[PDB]
């Protein structure tokens, strides 16, 4: 099983700034890393598909990229609606493991 | 005392930039996987112009040549595999039985192949490795190709050789490649001995995991490189002083059979095994490996303080991810690489380390899904005898640091060779005050502004002026021409197109630089000067356009009268 | 830029001393290191010029035998700044040599006035007795 | 829009079988990878397994392969049976639809999620 | 023949099989023209059809008088006679003239 | 790019590479346009002349 | 068509080493393959005919 980590484990920022969450793999996965947004008490929804491909309905404020083992999610012009826990998942090889998640508090 | 603006074209100043490089090689092969016809021959003269008085900041972790090389390597593989038979019908269920020797490693599978000819459905038998077939039902005699369920498997053409051939990257017109010659260069930071080259040294595009093979050796000692280095989430690239000989063998002979798929096309598989069943394996000298770890531990101790260093093996998982990989001989080998990273250093099981290895034929290469290659069976004994030249280590708490074999992606190998190269954009236009109004490439880059203009000719002479790679090179040439013309138009509107040094009649404003000529032409280099007045460049150029010219053109019109 | 010299020393007549001068804030290999003697009983007089780039030396005739100048290589810290050091070994001290020794960074990389000292250190006192 | 709903017991004993169903409302069990993923409180998520709606083919995480079986019951419902559930298995369980066809928005990401059922292992 | 230099000068300019080949031919013609203009610009002749430099004629290149060069010989014969020395002449022009005149 | 270089080549040969207004030594032939300069410069636009 | 006759020019021609022939043959083959490429591939017809 490919082990996943994420950094920072706890993040906070004010409305309108730009933040970065980095998801790290023990082994390379090409571009096959998905990003999800989980609201407290709700199931997550996917934000980014193959590392950089954004899901329709998600505003352009959510950007991402990277390859190999180090990937980033960049959230520009942070909004109150962006409060929640972000997760990253590898689709390259089975099991499709997840990182521990990053909690984003909005101030 | 009154100073006037002068424009110098061919100024040896550069900025960091990302561009597309040219492919060069020694013409000396045909039907090579690297598609050597898409690369040009190299110039036997290596150039190699040492830049005196130039120290430059190199960063191997931001080096665009690594991304360019990875893109070109993938493109060449896809181009090489494109004109080969696709195994469209080989998705049928396979009825397999174990071969009794590797207990159950090789399976004898019977299956029914349909064809485009549709004369009959033919029943065939073939041998496969355990890693290529996946059990598709509770029934322990049903199996399917590993990649079938997600993509159509493309068979590699047997004529294609996978032997690595040195590849040189050459600067396109308008750019230059700098090389760091510092013997102990750590891959990040200032380099005090920098040279400019036309082409890099030859790079062998060896595809491997965890251990770097062949390549090049360190000049003085084992050097351990990373980016932040304290951060666990960085690939540690270890370049060795001396190589370690690794002798990998695939003792089985086998035979190769062709099963026709359609007109002019066939699937190549193994028929009957000739001789005994013997495990593929690699031999690494134990004493040399001892010395390699001793040197690595010593170098790690210098940066992580005098802590205990432990080397651990990878966790269990898919062999393509956690095992060592290489492809000598045209066969694809995966080895356990766990009898090497199982030691504690703190502060005899024979004299040879024998690693077990396994052979796989369906490879999902370049960390991609949706595409796969089937390697046709080679019919003989496969010897490697390769040089282990550097390791890729990763790091993960009671006073012990845990290191494991690992890596990011294939770009980590390119960095191992490309850590000393940088690509820079040359900015030939400079502006400086003077008293009056209207060696080699970059040899004087580190010299003062005075006595560096006497070589502007060199920067002016050199540097300027249906396949997909052909179109990309065409775009690069068009961009280079457009860039040259932008410089020539800037000289045109300034009235400077006719010579390298163009004297104007617009006064120097002390607010731009309140310095004497000795403080400008001596003491400073052209880079320092261009940086000093960078914030005013767009202002200065406007006056060159508005002063003299326009006013002068109007004056010129009325001189006839 | 800053030039830093070793501290003051007391030597007996006939002894030798080696005076260091460390540099920072500028490129060491780009400028000359100028050694000048401030004579306690006579005033300043020139001792010598050393070029770290090539090793070229120029000693005053009075000190051609007395002064041995050496340099190390530079260690870059940035693209325009490096640190480094130069050393001057003085042999056969006499009481007449009591005074303050200064090192200074050369004014220019080119021009007729490259040799002149520009950035001076604080000065190291040498006492002979 | 396809919606999924988990259903099952909230409390399971340390030695008995855990059984969770996932119903499909505005849709059916189509030819996608229908899967279960576990999220212990305060932790990230881990994959349990999936069943391909095309046939009866299944896949499970190796660490749980010998305890979890995922099947399709009705054309509109699939279920996860996890035997010998321990105290460490208390978690929020999600069912979902994993897209694999490239020509859709998602190429490979759990696209449809259920609401999540919190299962507590206790006596 | 030297009175017709413009006539030859005017003819240096102007996704399938023909499209890409034509684009390649146009780009290569542009590169050839621009390279000749760059050589003239270094020599300081970019605005001139005929320019005289400061480099003296070496008798070892051709021990012939002007009547032996400007008459009798064609431009083809002249370029042939000094073909093995052509690279030397260009070097002197870059080594001298503007490199010192500037 | 091709059009810019064609214009620059034509100006280079004529002897006009650096000027917007360039005077030549070629006399005007009355057969081209038998008009006074005021009839041309103060009546026609550049398109009618061309 | 232009056509400028060159006075006092004698030139050695060799029709058997003329690159224009090799290039025309290459172009005719390339054009024919490109033209036939987007057309029906008769793979289902490898059947026995009565
Ligand atoms: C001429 O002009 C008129 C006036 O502007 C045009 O009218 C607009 O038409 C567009 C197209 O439908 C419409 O935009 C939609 O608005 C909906 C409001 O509820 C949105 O829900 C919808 O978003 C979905 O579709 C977008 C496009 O695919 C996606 O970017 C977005 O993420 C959403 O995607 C969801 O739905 C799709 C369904 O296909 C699915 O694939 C995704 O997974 C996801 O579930 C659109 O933004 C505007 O609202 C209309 N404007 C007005 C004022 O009514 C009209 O279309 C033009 N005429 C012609 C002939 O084109
Ligand atoms: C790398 O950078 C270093 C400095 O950073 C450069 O070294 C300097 O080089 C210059 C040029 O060689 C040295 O300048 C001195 O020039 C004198 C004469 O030329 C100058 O003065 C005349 C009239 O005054 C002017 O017309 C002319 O333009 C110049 O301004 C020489 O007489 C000096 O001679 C000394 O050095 C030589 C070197 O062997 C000795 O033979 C002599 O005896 C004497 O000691 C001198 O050459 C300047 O002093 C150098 N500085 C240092 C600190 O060494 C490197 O040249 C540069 N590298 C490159 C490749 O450019
Ligand atoms: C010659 O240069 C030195 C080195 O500094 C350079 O020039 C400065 C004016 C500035 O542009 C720096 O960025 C350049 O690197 C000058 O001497 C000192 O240099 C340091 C940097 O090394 C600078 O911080 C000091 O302020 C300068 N100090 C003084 C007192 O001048 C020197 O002045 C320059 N000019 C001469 C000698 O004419
Ligand atoms: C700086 O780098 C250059 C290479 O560009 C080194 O010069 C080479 O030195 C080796 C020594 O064996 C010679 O064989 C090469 O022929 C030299 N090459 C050139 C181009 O001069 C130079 O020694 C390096 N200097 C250092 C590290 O101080
Ligand atoms: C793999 O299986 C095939 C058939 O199951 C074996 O082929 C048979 O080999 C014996 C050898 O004596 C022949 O007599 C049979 O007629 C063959 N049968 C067929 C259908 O070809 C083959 O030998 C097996 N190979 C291995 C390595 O086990
Ligand atoms: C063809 O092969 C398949 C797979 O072994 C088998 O199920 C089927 O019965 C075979 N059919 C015939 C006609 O041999
Ligand atoms: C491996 O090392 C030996 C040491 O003698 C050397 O001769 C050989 O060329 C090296 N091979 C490669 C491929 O680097
Ligand atoms: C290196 O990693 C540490 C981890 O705490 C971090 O604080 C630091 O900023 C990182 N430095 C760089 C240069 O990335
Ligand atoms: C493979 O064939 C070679 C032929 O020389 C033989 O020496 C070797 O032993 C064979 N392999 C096995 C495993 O018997
Ligand atoms: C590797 O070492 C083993 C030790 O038993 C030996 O038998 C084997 O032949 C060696 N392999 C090679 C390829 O030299
Ligand atoms: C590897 O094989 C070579 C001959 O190819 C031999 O000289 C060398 O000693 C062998 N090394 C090991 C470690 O088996
Ligand atoms: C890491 O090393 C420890 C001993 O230090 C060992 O118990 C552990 O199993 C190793 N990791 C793996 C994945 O085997
Ligand atoms: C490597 O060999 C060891 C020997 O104990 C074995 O336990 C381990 O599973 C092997 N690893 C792989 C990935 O085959
Ligand atoms: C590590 O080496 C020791 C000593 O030979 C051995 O007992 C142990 O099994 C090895 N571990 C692995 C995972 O191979
Ligand atoms: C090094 O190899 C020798 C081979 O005999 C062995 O005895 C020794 O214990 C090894 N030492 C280390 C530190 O790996
Ligand atoms: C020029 O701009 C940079 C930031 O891009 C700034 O740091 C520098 O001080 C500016 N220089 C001047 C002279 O305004
Ligand atoms: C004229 O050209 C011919 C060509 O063969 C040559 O032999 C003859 O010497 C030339 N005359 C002069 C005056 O150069
Ligand atoms: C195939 O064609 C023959 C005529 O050549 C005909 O007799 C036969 O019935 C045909 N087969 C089928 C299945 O229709």
């Amino acid at each position: 099983d490919i082990q996943m980590t994420q950094s920072p484990s706890s993040l906070s920022a004010s409305v309108g700034d730009t933040v970065t969450i980095t998801c790290r793999a023990r082994h390379g996965v090409g571009e096959n890393l998905n990003w999800y947004q989980q609201k407290p008490g709700k199931a997550p929804k996917v934000l980014i598909y193959m590392a950089s491909s954004r899901q329709s309905g998600i505003p352009s404020r959510f950007r991402g990229g990277g390859s190999g083992t180090e990937f980033t999610l960049t959230i520009s012009s942070l909004q109150p609606e962006d409060f929640g826990t972000y997760h990253c998942q590898q689709s390259y090889s089975y099991p499709w493991t997840f990182g521990q998640g990053t909690k984003v508090e909005i101030k | 005392e009154k100073l006037w603006v002068t424009v110098y074209y061919g100024v040896p100043v550069w900025k960091d930039a990302e561009t597309t490089l040219f492919c060069a090689s020694d013409a000396k092969e045909k039907h090579n996987v690297w598609a050597t016809h898409a690369c040009v021959p190299t110039d036997p003269n290596p150039q190699e112009v040492v830049l005196e008085n130039v120290t430059e900041h190199f960063n191997m972790w931001k080096n665009n040549m690594v991304e360019q090389m990875q893109t070109d390597i993938i493109s060449l593989w896809d181009q090489s595999l494109k004109p080969c038979v696709k195994l469209t019908p080989l998705c049928v269920t396979l009825n397999c039985k174990d071969v009794n020797a590797e207990r159950g490693e090789i399976k004898n599978c019977s299956f029914n192949i349909t064809t485009e000819l549709r004369d009959k459905v033919q029943k065939v038998y073939a041998l496969f490795y355990k890693l290529d077939v996946v059990p598709i039902d509770n029934n322990n005699t049903s199996y399917r190709l590993i990649s079938c369920d997600t993509s159509v498997i493309t068979q590699a053409c047997p004529k294609i050789s996978f032997e690595p051939i040195p590849i040189h990257y050459c600067a396109p017109a308008g750019f230059a490649i700098l090389k760091c010659n510092d013997k102990t260069f750590n891959g990040k930071g200032p380099c005090k001995n920098v040279s400019t080259v036309q082409c890099t040294h030859g790079i062998r595009p060896v595809v491997s995991t965890q251990l770097l093979l062949n390549g090049s050796l360190a000049e003085e000692e084992v050097v351990i490189r990373s980016d932040n280095f304290t951060n666990n989430a960085k690939t540690i690239i270890v370049q060795l002083k001396e190589s370690v000989e690794i002798n990998c063998t695939r003792p089985n002979n086998y035979t190769r059979k062709s099963i026709r798929i359609g007109p002019g096309r066939a699937f190549y598989t193994m028929g009957e095994i000739i001789g005994d069943i013997r495990q593929a394996h690699c031999n690494i000298s134990r004493a040399k490996w001892n010395d390699t770890l001793k040197q690595i531990v010593i170098k790690l101790r210098e940066q992580f303080e005098n802590k205990t260093i432990v080397f651990n093996h990878s966790s269990g998982g898919d062999p393509e991810i956690v095992m060592h990989s290489f492809n000598c001989g045209g066969e694809f080998f995966y080895c356990n690489s766990t009898q090497l990273f199982n030691s504690t250093w703190n502060n005899t099981e024979g004299n040879t380390i024998t690693l077990p290895c396994r052979i796989k034929q369906i490879i999902n290469m370049w960390q991609r899904v949706g595409q796969a290659m089937y390697a046709p069976p080679i019919r003989g004994q496969i010897r490697c005898s390769s040089n282990i030249t550097g390791l890729l280590l990763t790091r993960d708490e009671n006073g012990t640091e845990i290191f494991r074999p690992g890596g990011g992606d294939m770009r980590d190998n390119w960095r191992s060779e490309l850590y000393k190269y940088k690509v820079v954009k040359i900015e030939p236009l400079g502006v400086a005050p003077t008293r009056c109004k209207r060696r080699g490439f970059l040899g004087a880059a580190g010299s003062t502004m005075g006595a560096a203009s006497m070589t502007l000719t060199v920067q002016a002479r050199n540097l300027l002026s249906l396949g997909v790679w052909g179109i990309k090179q065409l775009q690069a040439r068009v961009l280079a021409v457009e860039r040259y013309l932008r410089d020539q138009q800037l000289l045109g509107i300034w009235g400077c197109s006719g010579k390298l040094i163009c004297t104007t009649a617009v006064p120097w404003n002390a607010s731009w630089s309140n310095k004497s000529l000795d403080r400008i032409w001596n003491n400073m280099t052209w880079m320092e000067w261009e940086r000093e007045i960078d914030n005013y460049t767009s202002e200065i150029y406007t006056l060159i356009e508005e002063s003299q010219n326009q006013q002068e053109k109007n004056e010129q019109e009325l001189l006839c009268l | 830029g800053q030039l830093v010299q070793s501290g003051a020393e007391l030597k007996k007549p006939g002894a030798s001393v080696k005076i260091s001068c460390k540099t920072s804030g500028y490129r060491f290999n780009f400028y000359h290191i100028n050694w000048i003697r401030q004579t306690a009983g006579r005033g300043p007089e020139w001792m010598g010029w050393i070029s770290p780039y090539s090793g070229d030396k120029n000693l005053a005739p009075a000190f051609q035998d007395r002064v041995i100048m050496t340099t190390d290589t530079e260690v870059p810290v940035t693209s325009f700044t490096s640190t480094g050091a130069a050393y001057m070994e003085i042999r056969n001290l006499k009481f007449d040599d009591t005074g303050t020794y200064f090192c200074a960074k050369g004014l220019l990389r080119d021009g007729s006035s490259t040799w002149l000292p520009y950035l001076w250190g604080q000065g190291t006192l040498l006492t002979v007795s | 829009q396809v919606q999924l709903q988990e259903s099952g017991p909230g409390l399971v004993r340390p030695s008995e079988t855990l059984s969770l169903a996932c119903g499909v409302s505005y849709g059916s069990v189509d030819h996608y990878y229908w899967s279960w993923v576990r999220q212990p409180p305060g932790k990230g998520l881990e994959w349990i397994g999936y069943i391909d709606g095309y046939d009866g083919a299944t896949n499970y995480s190796p660490s749980l392969k010998n305890r979890v079986t995922i099947t399709i019951d009705t054309p509109n419902q699939f279920s996860l049976k996890m035997t010998s559930v321990s105290a460490a298995d208390t978690a929020v369980y999600f069912c979902g639809r994993w897209n694999l066809y490239d020509d859709d928005h998602a190429y490979k990401s759990l696209a449809v999620w259920g609401r999540g059922i919190l299962v507590v292992v206790s006596s």
